[PDB]
RNA sequence: AGAACCUUACCUGGUCUUGACAUCCACGGAAGUUUUCAGAGAUGAGAAUGUGCCUUCGGGAACCGUGAGACAGGUGCUGCAUGGCUGUCGUCAGCUCGUGUUGUGAAAUGUUGGGUUAAGUCCCGCAACGAGCGCAACCCUUAUCCUUUGUUGCCAGCGGUCCGGCCGGGAACUCAAAGGAGACUGCCAGUGAUAAACUGGAGGAAGGUGGGGAUGACGUCAAGUCAUCAUGGCCCUUACGACCAGGGCUACACACGUGCUACAAUGGCGCAUACAAAGAGAAGCGACCUCGCGAGAGCAAGCGGACCUCAUAAAGUGCGUCGUAGUCCGGAUUGGAGUCUGCAACUCGACUCCAUGAAGUCGGAAUCGCUAGUAAUCGUGGAUCAGAAUGCCACGGUGAAUACGU
């Protein structure tokens, strides 16, 4: 199997907001660079909450919450540097933030 | 009540023999959700009951479904200031069942040192109607012929059940004007 | 008092959520509580003007205000100074500098808390309620929509029992996932103390003022999308 | 078992409560609201007023106390016997 | 016709991928032996009995993958994926092995565990009074 | 409600980087197993008595918004009543009512 | 939703009154940080680092100590004085708006009947006409399955090879996130007043709004919260405020509500043996490491989680073994030692682990959920989270009797 070169990971909270980022991303990697590949869908993490349905008492009521978050990898197997150029130069969003960093 | 006819799951033959007959039975040998174990305990259970007759290891359990077989049920639907009983003739799937539960039920108590042969003893025993089950038939049985006298609050009912194509007499079952 | 209410079920398809930012779970308590102050202090500013929705969102080193309004240029005051101010403390509490526009207005005669605003003030103003819950209903249906529920609380005349009254007219669902539709409970102060009201205002069963994204994931992006599937 | 884990405690408190108690031997009862402390040798023969939350009550600090608390010589909670219940009040 | 006709072999939210060809009657389950998948487990009689069941010990040649479920689970279905695989030798076979079972997917799903209940239909147990 | 143990939040936050700071690691060094005969020596350890009130355990924060104690949630820091009143008029990013 | 203090309301002990926290003034100090000593700690006194901001260059704000006011502050009282919000009935299967007509009117009618259902769903029909609400639907999810991606995903075949995608490589294949497809009593047959619809047929995963959820009428019950919060009436404001500490609900004569696990052999003992899903890990966790009976210790590559780790998932299987004797089930207690989070483990905290070893053999009165992925049962992770889960939330393992009949 392959090893990973380099990480550039989408999350957001709206799912077809990423779908989205990421297609545009892949867009501009192939228009600005030579070496892209299709966006892998990455699994979905979920967290969950429980509250009370009344200020006070109503044991049986109760109310759950849930909230989820969207992973998007895209996995460009090589980036140009004018292609990381134009992906920081033409990021605006808010229902997704865009990692570039590594680790 | 119930507003329309609702109906009843099937059961898919057993991952070690491809048996519905089997996997009806393992299913009532469960004991805290474990099918998996039922099965083990079936088959270590029906080995031993091949050493005693080698002409089928089915020999003597399907001779026990028939033998220890109820036909007859009675039930109970109370009546103001009476309970009453009531008979009805049963409809096979409880026939069945009934019997693969007094077969296990009975085999739990028989103290031997492994479940399988508790199981086992008590089909070879049923098989030939001489074992602990026999009694739960002729009981269940008893309780039909003798419960033939009673009526859903009757005395009213008599009148109610003649003017609506019902018999001069008694109907000793459920849920009828009788 | 029944129902899990009735607008927070809709949040994930055809109605935004009213804040929408990303932290990545140890910072978003710290960026929920700002988002929280932002729509407080915020608020108190532009008290004379009169508004519909408050929408608050954070790009990278960037926080953009939307507001919704009863008309456009209520909250842009003389010579922009108001806004301005508006916008110096909306740089002051967030750990960004800040962004501010005016939306474009649309329905803010049928709008949740604008329409709200109009019913809760004939309450406010101690009027007879002989002939007012009638004209409340008679003036959403003059100008648009589709059906209204009021209901309206606080002791109606100055009651000293509990005393409810309430009006629907037209169609309202309650159990519907599909459209914005507007509901607001409106919480008010006279002599006797709090008064409310609860206002569901139905527009619309299709309505294209948030919707699906343009394109499905197989279509989009590039042109020659297949592998090499290995070959390093 | 429970232990005091690892570090070394003489407690801040009964440190300087001690200090200026050892150079008379012994004086008037030392007004004490330090439960967390432990017993010592440097406390041996000293008599420790141990506030309980409601009032202080006296601990005699003496060497078969040392392997204790003076939370514990010092009580807290109050036990209803059932010879017969208990009628009465006891401080 | 193809090199491998393949049998999905649903059961129970988990997949027996089986790659079915003519041979001399082996079987090959993630790339090793019984031994290895199935140790010291009931599961091999498991995975024999949909080849008994229809007469082929020794005529299908096998390649098995499977994950997720309870081991004793994963060979149920294997017993479910063998048959699935089984459709063209004729084409009454898939109608005959749909009437016993062995090709249909166990229609039943998930039932979420519920808010304000102790399970998916558990409500609480009170006496309150 | 109450003021009190929310005023007690407000005062410790500041007692924690005054007091705190110079223990931070001060458990690992002159106490567990690296304080093997080095330091474990009293006179610096008299001197966490002054972090008392700002000991990691009683680090608890509750409600941001409010200080208000129990039933804490640190992902909003909001409580159950408190997360539903903001979740009710969808104030919070992504968060919604369960189906699936 | 994670009760030594905190939390905490309660109670007592120290100590001040603009006051924990904001603006404003008066006076010393910059706040921030480090430090000795007295004092329980609060607090106070002194010390060293820094001497910012503005400037009537005095001096002040900022923030802190002191002081006074305007004022802040109140789990302060009243839930027939309230607003906001939710619970009951009940998935009852009904309730209402607009309008006419019949009666003098209160009010009927529709909202009632026959047939049928999850349904005011649908065939028939009368003064009910027109129409909305609940339900029905859109909706998300799941299931195959159509579709695109092809990794930290997969691997019929092929290579290093323990046969693990770790890697040369490969796309037969799940598989993941996303557009979603399919199922409508629409087809065909039987039944049913044409009929809704029930059942049967057939392809498909599945025929009966496919499984699961969302989902709750007007609103009485004067149900409950002034303790999320809004808030009038209305009281203290040297306090129904505040710092600091200790003590409590975790008490004991007991009963009761609930959940757990058990009372066996379907199991447990020893040895060998197997596969999870989902999620957590940015303040954090973490392979190898060397120490340690374990817990843990101290070091640390690495991480961004389909790569690494929590985690050995357990129950279940293999073999040999056990007989009602509270044991070969069950293993609680308690002594004792090692370890942990923290000035500080005593009543009231956690964990490992050694030795001995009880109650309980399915339990009177009482007493509840369930129609099937349910019920039952087994383990996991997470939310909370100083230190502590039997609980809650979701997940996967294994998975039941029957629903005649009113």
């Amino acid at each position: 199997m392959q090893n990973q070169r380099i990480r550039i990971r989408l999350k957001a909270f709206d799912h077809r907001l990423i779908d989205q980022a990421t297609a545009e991303i892949v867009e501009t990697a192939k228009r600005t660079g030579a070496q892209v590949r299709g966006p892998i869908p990455l699994p979905t993490r979920k967290e969950r909450f429980t509250v009370l349905i009344s200020p006070h008492v109503n044991k049986d009521a109760r109310d759950q919450y849930e909230i989820r978050t969207h992973l998007r990898l895209v996995d460009i197997v090589e980036p140009t540097e004018k292609t990381v150029d134009a992906l920081m130069r033409l990021d605006l969003a808010a229902g997704v933030d865009v990692q570039i960093s590594l680790g | 009540p119930r507003r329309r006819v609702i109906g009843q799951r099937k059961i898919l033959p057993d991952p070690k023999f491809g048996s519905e007959l089997l996997a009806k039975f393992v299913n009532i040998l469960m004991v805290d959700g474990k099918k998996s174990t039922a099965e083990s305990i079936v088959y270590s259970a029906l080995e031993t009951l091949a050493q005693r007759s080698g002409k089928s290891e089915l020999e003597a359990f399907e001779v026990a479904l028939e033998n220890v077989r109820p036909t007859v049920e009675v039930k109970s639907r109370r009546v103001g200031g009476s309970t009453y009983q009531v008979p009805v003739e049963v409809r096979p799937v409880r026939r069945n069942a009934l019997a693969m539960r007094w077969i296990v039920e009975a085999a739990r108590k028989r103290g031997d040192k492994s479940m399988a042969l508790r199981l086992a003893n008590e089909l070879s025993d049923a098989a030939e109607n001489k074992g602990t089950a026999v009694k739960k038939r002729e009981d269940v049985h008893r309780m039909a012929e003798a419960n033939k006298a009673f009526a859903h609050y009757r005395w009213l009912s008599l009148r109610s059940f003649s003017h609506q194509a019902g018999a001069s007499s008694k109907q000793p079952a459920l849920g009828y004007l009788n | 008092g029944q129902k899990v209410h009735p607008n927070g079920i809709r949040l994930g398809i055809v109605k935004p959520w009213n804040s929408t930012w990303f932290a990545n779970t140890k910072e978003f308590a710290d960026n929920l509580d700002s988002d929280f102050k932002v729509r407080q202090y915020l608020t108190k500013e532009l008290a004379k003007a009169s508004v519909s929705r408050i929408v608050i969102e954070r790009p990278a080193k960037s926080i953009r205000v939307t507001i919704h309004t009863a008309r456009p240029g209520i909250v842009i005051g003389k010579k922009g100074e108001d806004v301005e101010k508006l916008r110096k403390v909306v740089a002051d509490i967030a750990g960004v500098p800040a962004q501010i526009n005016i939306a474009e207005v649309r329905k803010p005669e049928l709008d949740a808390k604008l329409v709200a605003d109009s019913i809760t003030s004939q309450l406010e103003r101690r009027v007879m309620f002989r002939r007012a819950m009638k004209r409340a209903v008679q003036n959403a249906m003059r100008l648009g929509a589709k059906g209204i529920k009021v209901e309206v609380s606080g002791r109606l005349g100055g009651a000293e029992i509990a005393r409810t009254e309430w009006y629907r007219e037209g169609r309202v669902p309650l159990h519907t996932l599909r459209a914005d539709i507007d509901y607001n409970t409106s919480e008010a102060h006279t002599t006797y103390g709090v008064i409310g009201v609860k206002v569901w205002i139905f527009k619309g069963e299709i309505l294209g003022g948030m919707a699906a994204v343009e394109q499905p994931e197989k279509p989009a992006a590039q042109p020659k999308k297949q592998q090499r599937k290995g070959r390093k | 078992p429970r232990s005091l884990k690892k570090g070394p405690f003489i407690d801040l408190h009964l440190l300087k409560k001690v200090e200026k108690a050892v150079e008379s031997g012994d004086k008037k009862p030392l007004r004490t609201w330090s439960r967390r402390s432990t017993i010592f040798p440097n406390m041996i023969g000293l008599t420790i007023a141990v506030h309980n939350g409601r009032q202080h009550v006296p601990v005699f600090v003496t060497d078969e106390m040392v392997g204790h608390k003076l939370g514990e010589f010092a009580p807290t909670r109050t036990y209803r016997g059932h010879a017969a219940d208990k009628k009465a009040k006891k401080k | 016709a193809e090199n491998q006709y393949y049998g999905t072999g649903r059961r129970k939210s988990s997949a027996a991928r089986v790659f079915i060809k003519p041979g001399n009657g082996k079987i090959v389950i993630n790339q090793r032996s019984l031994e290895q998948y199935f140790g010291r487990e009931t599961a091999r009689m498991v995975v024999r009995q949909p080849l008994e069941l229809v007469d082929m010990v020794e005529k299908l040649d096998l390649y098995i993958t499977v994950k997720g479920g309870g081991i004793s689970g994963q060979a149920g279905a294997i017993r479910h994926g063998i048959t699935r695989a089984l459709m063209e030798y004729d084409e009454s076979l898939r109608s005959e092995l749909r009437k016993a079972g062995f090709v249909t997917r166990d229609a039943r799903q998930v039932e979420r565990k519920k808010v304000g209940l102790r399970k998916a239909r558990r409500r609480p147990q009170f006496s309150k009074r | 409600a109450k003021q009190s143990m929310k005023a007690r939040e407000v005062k410790r936050v500041a007692l924690a980087d005054k007091y705190f700071a110079k223990r931070a690691e001060l458990k690992a060094i002159i106490s567990d197993v690296n304080a093997s005969d080095e330091d474990r020596w009293n006179a610096v350890l008299k001197l966490q008595t002054l972090p008392r009130d700002s000991s990691p355990s009683r680090q608890r924060n509750r409600c941001r918004q409010t200080g208000r104690p129990h039933g804490f949630l640190r992902k909003f820091g909001l409580s159950r009543i408190k997360v539903r009143e903001a979740a009710m008029r969808g104030e919070i990013p992504g968060l919604k009512k369960a189906s699936w």
